[PDB]
Parts: C-alpha cells; structure tokens; sequence
C-alpha cells in the first residue's frame, strides 16, 4: 500500500461500486479534479 | 446500514440518517424550518396592515402559515393572506409574481390582489 | 479589371434566426439557514459576530426587479393587443406555423412549441411543498437540500402565457398594419402592397414584387418549413439559454456543497462540535465556520451581479433590435440578418427571444462591358442613378442591384462638360 | 517567477500570422469588389466607379469624381502617407 | 441671419484612425502549487480545508473561451480568402 | 496562511472578470464597426 488519493462511488444501497484512483494517469487526474466519472470532448488544464 | 454503521450523512456532511440504539430502526432526520415567505405592506405611513404570501403553501379549499386571518386564498404565486380578491384587471402597482399584482383601494381601505393587464384591447380587420 | 462589372440577374428570400438571452432566475438567501440551520447557539453567535446579510440580500433584490425589468423592455413595447386574424393567408404568404392555432389547446405557436421543447429545465413550478419533500427524501431532490439550506427561487412576473400573447400581438400587427416608423396607429394596408413598399425600401420597384407574387410567396414559405424542420431536428441550436440554465442551477448546487469544508475547524458538522465541546471551546470552531459560511455567500452574490450585468447587456441589445428591425426596416449592414433586410418576426423561448429575419439575396450574376460616361455630340454624359452597360449589341443603362437594361434617355442621364476630361468615356448616341 | 509559483499564460488559437491574413483578404475585397449591404458574393468594379457610386451615396454627382480624379487621389496618397509618418514619430497613440 | 445662408464652394479627403481593444490575455492558475508549493504537510491540510478552486478554474476558463470568441467575431467575418491582387494602383490610388 | 492565500486569489479572479467584461464589449463595438463601416457605407453620424 502506498498514501494515495481515491474516489469512490456509493451506489443506492450505499455500497461501494466504483472507484478511481487520482495518481494512475492524467485522464484520472481531470476526473479526480472535476468529481466525475464522465468527461465531455475538448482540452483541460491539468496540474502543472 | 451495516451492522459497523451508526450514523448517516448526505453530500453537505450534515447527519442525515441514524439508527435506533434500542430498537437498532433507522431513522431518517429533517430539517424543521422550511418555505420561502414574503411581506406585502402599503407603506407604513398609510396603514399598519399587511399580506403576507406563502411560496410553497397550498390553501386551496396543519396548514405552515404564522396566523390565518380573514381573506385567504391561493394564486399561481402561492398563499396569499390578507388581501382581497378582485376580478377586475389594472395596471400593476406592485408586482407579487406569477403574472398577481396588488394594490391599496377602497373596499376605509384595503389590500387587494388581481391579474395585470397587458395592454389595450383593439381590433384592426384586415 | 478596369472595364467590366458583374450585376446579378435573380434573387431568393432567406429567412434566418437569431437566439438572444433577456433574463435570469431570481434568487434570495437567508443567510441565518445557510450559516447555522436551526441552532440557536449558532445564531446567537452569527448576532454577536456581526453579519452582513442585508447587503446581500439588497444586491440579490437589485438583480431580481432587473431581469422583470428586462422582459418588459424586450416585450412590452406595442401598447395595443392586436386580436389574431381569423385567416392565415395573406395574399399566399402562410402565417400558420407563427401563430397560435385556435383549434390546439395550447396558447402559443407550432415554432415557440417546438423551441420550448428543446430547452430542458428541472425546476418547472417555483412550489415545493415540505409534505413533499418529507414523502420523498430517497430521491434525494437537488431542490429540496437548496430549499432546507436557505436558498429560494422566485417565479418571474410575467408567465409564458403573456409572452406568448405579446408575441402574438406583434406578429399580428406586423402582418395587418405593417408599422413603419414605431408602435403609433396602425394603419391597415394589404400584404402584397407592403412587400412591395419594403422591395422599394431597398431599392426595387414594385412590379418586380407584383409580377412575380407566386414565385415570392413559395420561397417565402419553403424558407418557413425549412427553419421549423431544422428546428424540430435535435442539435445545439438553443446552446445559449441552456447555458443560462445551467450556470445558474451549478451555482446554487455548489453552494449547497460548499457546506462541507472544514475551513480550519476540527469538523463541518455543527451538532457535533456542539455535543462534544463546552460553550468556551466550542465557539471558536463556530466562529471558523461562520467566517468561511460568510465568504461563500458573498462570492455567490459577487459573480451573480457580474452575470447580471452580462445579461442586461444582452437584453438592451435585444430590445434595440426589437425596435429597428420588427418595427421598422433597417439600413444597418447586418444588423438585422444577412443580406437586404425585409422584415422581422419573434418569437418567444425559454428565457429569451428568437428572431426570423425575412432579407432578399442577388444571385446569378453575369458580367459586362462598362463606361464612366457617354460621349454624345462632343459632350458628356453621366448617369443619375445607375450604370453604363453593354450587352454585346448596344449600351443601355441599368441598377447594380438589379439586371434591367434601359434605353439611354435624356431623362435619366445629365451632361457636364466637354469630353476630353472623363477617363475612359466612350461615344454613343443618346435617344429623346 | 510567476512560473514557479504556477501562474501560466496560455497561447491565442489564432496567430498573429493568421490575423494578418484576415486584414490582407478583407482589404483586397474592398479594393476589388467593395461589398455593399455585406458580404454576399463580391461582384467586381473598377475603382473610380466604386468612388463615384459612394459620392452619390453621400449626395454629390458623379462627375465631381470623375473630373477631379487626379486631385482626389493625390489627396487619397497624402492622407496616407500623413498616418504613416505619424504612426512613425514616437507617441502613445496606442495607450489602450 | 434670417436671409442668408453658407453654402460650401469646395471639398477634401480626410482619413484618420480609431484604436480598439480586441482580446486581453488567457491564465490559469494551479491551486496547491500556489498555496502550498511543494510541501506534501500543506498539500493534505488544504485537502482537509475544502479548497474552492475549481470554481476559480471554471471562471478563468470561461474568461479565456471569450477571448477566442472576441477575436474570431471580429476578424473572421469574410468566408472567402480573397488573393492579394498583383497590381496596387486603381486608378491612382496607391494601396502599396 | 491558507485563508490568506486563498483570499488573493479570490481577489484576483474577481478582477480578472470585470475585466474580461469591460473588453467583452470593446470587442462587440468593434465587431459591429467592422461590419457597418468596412463592409458598407454608414448613415450614422461620427460613428465611422
Ligand atoms: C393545490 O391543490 C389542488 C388540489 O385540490 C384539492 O385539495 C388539495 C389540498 C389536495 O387534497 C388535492 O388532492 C385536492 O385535489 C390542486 O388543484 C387540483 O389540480 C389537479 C391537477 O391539475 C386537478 O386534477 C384535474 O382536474 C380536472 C378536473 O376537472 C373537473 O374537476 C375540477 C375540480 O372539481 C373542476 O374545477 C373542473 O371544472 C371539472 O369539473 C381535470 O383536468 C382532471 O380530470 C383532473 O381531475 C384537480 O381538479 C384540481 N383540484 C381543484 C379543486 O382545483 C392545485 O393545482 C394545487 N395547486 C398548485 C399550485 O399546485
Ligand atoms: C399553411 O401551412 C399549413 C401547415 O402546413 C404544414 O407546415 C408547412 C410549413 C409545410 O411544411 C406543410 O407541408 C405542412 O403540412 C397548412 O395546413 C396543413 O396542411 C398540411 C398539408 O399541407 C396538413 O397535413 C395533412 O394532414 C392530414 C393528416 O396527415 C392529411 O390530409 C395529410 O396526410 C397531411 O398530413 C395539415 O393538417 C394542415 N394543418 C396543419 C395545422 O398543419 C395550410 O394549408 C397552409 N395554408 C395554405 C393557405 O396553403
Ligand atoms: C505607391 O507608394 C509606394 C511607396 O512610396 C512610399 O510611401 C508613400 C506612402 C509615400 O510616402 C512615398 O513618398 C514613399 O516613397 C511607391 O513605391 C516607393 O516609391 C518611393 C519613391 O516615391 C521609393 O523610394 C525610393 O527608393 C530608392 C532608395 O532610396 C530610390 O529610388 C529613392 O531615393 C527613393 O528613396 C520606394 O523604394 C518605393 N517602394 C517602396 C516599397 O516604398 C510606389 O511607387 C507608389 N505607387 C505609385 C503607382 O505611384
Ligand atoms: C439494492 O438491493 C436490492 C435488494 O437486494 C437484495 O436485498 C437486500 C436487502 C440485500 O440482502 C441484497 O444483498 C439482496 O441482493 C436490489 O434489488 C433486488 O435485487 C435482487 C438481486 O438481483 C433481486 O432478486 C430482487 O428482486 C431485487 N428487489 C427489488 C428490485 O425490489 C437492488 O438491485 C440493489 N440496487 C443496486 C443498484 O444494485
Ligand atoms: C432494550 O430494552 C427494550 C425495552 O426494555 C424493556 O422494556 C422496557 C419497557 C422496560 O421495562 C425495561 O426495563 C425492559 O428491559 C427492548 O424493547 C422491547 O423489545 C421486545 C422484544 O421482544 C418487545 O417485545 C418489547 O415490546 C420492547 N419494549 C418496548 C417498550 O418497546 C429492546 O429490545 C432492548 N434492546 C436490546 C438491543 O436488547
Ligand atoms: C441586348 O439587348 C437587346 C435589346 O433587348 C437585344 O436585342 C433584342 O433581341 C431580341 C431577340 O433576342 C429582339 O426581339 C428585339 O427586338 C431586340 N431589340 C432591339 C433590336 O432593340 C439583344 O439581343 C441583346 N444582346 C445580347 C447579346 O443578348
Ligand atoms: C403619508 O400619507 C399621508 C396621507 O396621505 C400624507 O399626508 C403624507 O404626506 C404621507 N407621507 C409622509 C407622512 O411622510
Ligand atoms: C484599363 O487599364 C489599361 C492598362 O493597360 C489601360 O490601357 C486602359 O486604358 C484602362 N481603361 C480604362 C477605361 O481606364
């Protein structure tokens, strides 16, 4: 295990389904950076 | 809940959600304040009387209101009370909403709620 | 080149659209929910602390009578309501489709149904009663938590129903009186004669109007059914109002979920530091959270006056091009579509207007042989008001808007001068 | 600095190259075709005809164009060449 | 006077310049590089504050889309590149 | 210091949109300048 940032989805019943790890790459960085798990086409600014 | 959960919160972390130590029911936790709430006044210059308008009460025909009085009725913009109802139409004098306006005429004197008039009525045969 | 022009020999009717945004929701705060729900510990504290919720709510007021104030300036400018005409034909120009249809329950027409319909807002009502939600609660309603966090949305004075009706009005108006300079008396006049009075506007003469009525009336009404099939296909044609939705609805939501930032206190949950701390201790977390709770309202309020502002902009633009375009004829170069403007149609959408602009475009254009002036007898002429063209046979005079030619005649040429001055005049005769 | 303390500035889409060619075509239309009541399909015409044709918009005959199109030109060049050689003079007529 | 009147006798060409801002300059801001620099203690009390500066991203965003937008209304209203003519004369009026 | 920083750049974006507001309309004027003076003839008195 290593300090890291997650996102975690609660469904309905209020399990956890889902999650997304912010460190894995730039794509999961965005979605981490605007909670989502969804993005619409175009260009973000990420993290310097 | 699971049998390790106690408590519940919602997105704003306000606790939302709790079980029964005794009983182990869950229960959900409302809010007790709740309703958008208006003050319509002729000045007090005139008069100390006033409406007031209730958004999110439905009178028609336990009711969140502060004090029923004389004159109570609904309209698109919710209750109204204290306030007269006239089926004639004026132009706007103070805009309540929902296309009501009221105003201060003589029934002595009083509050009065009616629908704004747009415009003159013409007809121009082609 | 130095010696020929191209004139257009034909024209077509183009209608297009124009979407402008008039007006934004209303809102008002209570500060007191927001901040400390309903403690009476937190609220004898925000009293001591000193709280600022009346300039707030003066600047939410301000903008509140601002956006009634921009729908009336936008629609309310006839002062009479013209009665829609029974017959919806007009010298074969079809009305139908901009006009409420009678026999439908529904009090607009089949296009301001069509743009209604593809503009999506959740809060359709402005009344959410507490039994409601109370009775749903699983749902989890983004309106309710707005709605038990202090933050209300006010309906707009006028209903659709009476934009609908102004809507109606003008149009009725603009095909029965036609208006020339402002809202005054209406003064009837049939159709035909005023679509040639707008062609001689630009510059035509009537019997290019009267001659080919059939052929304008049909372009007039394919125009008409191609607007409304490009509307009634799905696309972003309406992106402007659905963006004045959606700002003001990501607004509030993330006010509600700016709740549960810490902002240097042990918690964000005011039950909790009440149970766990004594009144001495516990104040200095409440304290955190009133200050923190305090300057997300006052953003909120802060960008709501700069969107305000965006959006008075938009609606004073809107009602200028109301004004010279619906109730006059311009002769600003693209002010009022693109082309040579005709005429204007509104219509009402969602939080804003939307414009038909009727405009005549030359097509088909060929070229020709040209002069500056004509040399006569050893002297000079010019054209008042056209130009020297030669068809390949002989010279004749015609419009640059227009391919007409004309016998050169005495009256409409006038002479100054010898011949030896004029760059490029050519000789010629010059009849009676 | 700025940099450092991630603050950035980021590129327009359109150049400055790209700008100047907008200015280059739009000059080019006027001189060729000069569009009137927009931009349409340019339909070409000799100079001094588009000049006579914005004299009658102004209200004035044709032939004071056409019979002092020398002296006009001249004046058309030294109003040129006056912006050109105070644009070059060093001042803040570009504050803004 | 109520029996005479000025009537002018001749003409000149003038040309003169209007300067306007157009576009002003696109930024972003990073928000722990900002604040906390690179310090991984101040990186995670910021996360436990509740940072509000995905908002102020959205705004600059917005500010720097418009800017495009401005730039585009105004320059990009022509739809078709017309050439540089070869010539820079017409009649006299030197367009060089 | 948190709060303090957070402040200047709440300070900052507030500028940055008035800002953005006041060339928003230059831009709009010059737009309708460029379309009523360069691609027509103008009526209107001292607007070009
Ligand atoms: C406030 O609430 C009323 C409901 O009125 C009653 O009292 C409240 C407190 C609750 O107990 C309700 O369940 C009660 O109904 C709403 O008015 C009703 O709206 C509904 C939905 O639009 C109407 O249902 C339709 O009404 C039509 C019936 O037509 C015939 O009957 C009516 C009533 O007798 C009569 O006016 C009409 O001439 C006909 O004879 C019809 O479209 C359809 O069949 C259906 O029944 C219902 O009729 C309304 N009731 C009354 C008494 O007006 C209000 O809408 C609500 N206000 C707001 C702002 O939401
Ligand atoms: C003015 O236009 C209306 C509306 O016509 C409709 O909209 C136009 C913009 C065009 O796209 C038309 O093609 C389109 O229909 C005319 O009234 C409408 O006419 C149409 C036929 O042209 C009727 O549709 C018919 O309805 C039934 C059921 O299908 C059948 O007879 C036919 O199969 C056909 O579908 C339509 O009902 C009718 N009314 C409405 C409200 O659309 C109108 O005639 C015309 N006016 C004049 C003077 O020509
Ligand atoms: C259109 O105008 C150009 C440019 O002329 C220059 O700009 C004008 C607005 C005026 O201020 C002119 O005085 C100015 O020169 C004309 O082409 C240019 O002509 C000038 C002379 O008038 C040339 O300058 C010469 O160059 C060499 C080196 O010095 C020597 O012959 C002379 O000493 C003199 O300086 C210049 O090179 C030339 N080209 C350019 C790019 O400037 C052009 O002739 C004119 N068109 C017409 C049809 O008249
Ligand atoms: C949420 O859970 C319900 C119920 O799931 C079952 O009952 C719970 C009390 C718990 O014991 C779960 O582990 C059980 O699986 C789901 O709805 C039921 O789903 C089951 C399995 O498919 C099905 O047989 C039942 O008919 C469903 N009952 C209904 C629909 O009333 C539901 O799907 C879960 N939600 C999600 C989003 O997964
Ligand atoms: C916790 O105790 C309650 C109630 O305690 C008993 O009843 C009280 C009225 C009082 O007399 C106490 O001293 C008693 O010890 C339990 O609730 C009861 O649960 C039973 C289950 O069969 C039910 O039949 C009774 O009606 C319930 N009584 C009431 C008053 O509702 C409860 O179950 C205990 N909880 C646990 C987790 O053991
Ligand atoms: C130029 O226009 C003239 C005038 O209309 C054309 O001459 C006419 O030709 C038609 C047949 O095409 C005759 O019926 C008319 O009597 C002619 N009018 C005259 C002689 O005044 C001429 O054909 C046109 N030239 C071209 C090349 O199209
Ligand atoms: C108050 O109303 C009275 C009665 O019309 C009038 O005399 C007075 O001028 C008004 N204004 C005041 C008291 O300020
Ligand atoms: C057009 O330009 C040519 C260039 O050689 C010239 O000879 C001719 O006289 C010009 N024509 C006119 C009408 O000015």
């Amino acid at each position: 295990l290593k300090p890291t940032k997650f996102m975690l989805k609660y469904d309905e019943n209020g399990t956890i389904t889902d999650a997304v790890d912010c460190s894995q790459n730039p794509l999961a960085e965005l979605k981490c950076s605007v909670k989502s798990f969804e993005i619409d086409k175009g260009i973000y600014q990420t993290s310097n | 809940f699971q049998p390790f959960q106690q408590f519940g919160r919602d997105v704003s972390d306000f606790t939302d959600s709790v079980r029964d130590p005794k009983t182990s029911e869950i229960l959900d936790i409302s809010p007790c304040s709740f309703g958008g709430v208006s003050v319509i006044t002729p000045g007090t210059n005139a008069s100390s009387e006033v409406a007031v308008l209730y958004q999110d009460v439905n009178c028609t025909d336990a009711w969140r209101i502060y004090s029923t009085g004389n004159n109570v009725f609904q309209t698109q913009a919710g209750c109204l009370i204290g306030a007269e109802h006239v089926d004639t139409s004026y132009e706007c004098d103070i805009p309540i909403g929902a296309g009501i306006c009221a105003s201060y005429h003589t029934v002595q004197k009083s509050i009065v709620a009616y629908t704004m008039s747009l415009g003159a009525d013409s007809s121009i045969a082609y | 080149s130095n010696n020929t022009i191209a004139i257009p020999t034909n024209f077509l009717i183009s209608i297009t659209t124009e979407v402008m945004p008039v007006s934004m929701a209303k809102t008002s705060v209570d500060c007191n929910m927001y901040i400390c729900g309903d403690s009476t510990e937190c609220a004898n504290l925000l009293l001591q602390y000193g709280s600022f919720c009346a300039q707030l709510n003066r600047a939410l007021s301000g903008i509140a009578v601002e956006q009634d104030r921009n729908t009336r300036e936008v629609f309310a400018q006839v002062k009479q309501m013209y009665k829609t005409p029974t017959l919806k034909d007009f010298g074969g120009f079809n009305f139908s489709q901009i006009l409420p249809d009678p026999l439908k329950p529904t009090k607009r027409s089949f296009i301001e149904d069509l743009l209604f319909n593809k503009v999506t807002l959740a809060d359709a009502g402005f009344m959410k009663q507490y039994g409601e939600c109370l009775g749903d609660i699983n749902a989890r309603d983004l309106i309710c938590a707005q709605k038990f966090n202090g933050l209300t949305v006010l309906p707009p004075l006028l209903t659709d129903d009476m934009i609908a009706a102004y809507t109606a009005a003008l149009v009725s108006g603009t095909a029965t009186a036609g208006w020339t300079f402002g809202a005054g008396a209406a003064l009837q006049i049939p159709f035909a004669m005023q679509m040639a009075y707008r062609f001689n506007g630009i510059g035509v003469a009537q019997n290019v109007l009267y001659e080919n009525q059939k052929q304008i009336a049909n372009q007039f009404n394919k125009a008409i059914s191609q607007i409304q099939e490009s509307l009634t296909t799905t696309s972003t044609a309406l992106g402007k109002l659905q963006d004045v939705v959606n700002q003001n609805a990501q607004a509030l939501n993330t006010l509600v979920k700016q709740l549960s930032s810490n902002f240097g206190a042990i918690s964000s949950v005011l039950n909790d530091i009440l149970s766990r701390l004594d009144k001495v201790e516990a104040e200095v977390q409440i304290d955190r959270l009133i200050t923190g709770r305090l300057q997300s309202l006052q953003t909120y309020v802060t960008q709501q006056l700069i969107r305000a502002a965006e959006i008075r902009a938009s609606a004073n633009l809107a009602a200028t091009k109301m004004s010279e375009c619906v109730l006059g004829q311009s002769k600003r170069v693209d002010f009022c579509g693109k082309g040579y403007h005709l005429m204007s149609f509104p219509q009402a959408a969602p939080h804003g207007v939307v414009f038909l602009h009727v405009t005549y475009v030359p097509s088909q254009e060929r070229n020709f042989t040209t002069a500056p002036a004509i040399c006569h007898e050893g002297k000079a002429y010019f054209p008042r008001e056209g130009v020297f063209v030669f068809n390949g046979t002989s010279w004749f005079i015609t419009q640059r808007n227009f391919f007409s030619p004309q016998i050169i005649t005495t009256d409409n040429t006038f002479v100054s001068g010898n011949c030896d001055v004029v760059i490029g005049i050519i000789n010629n005769t010059v009849y009676d």
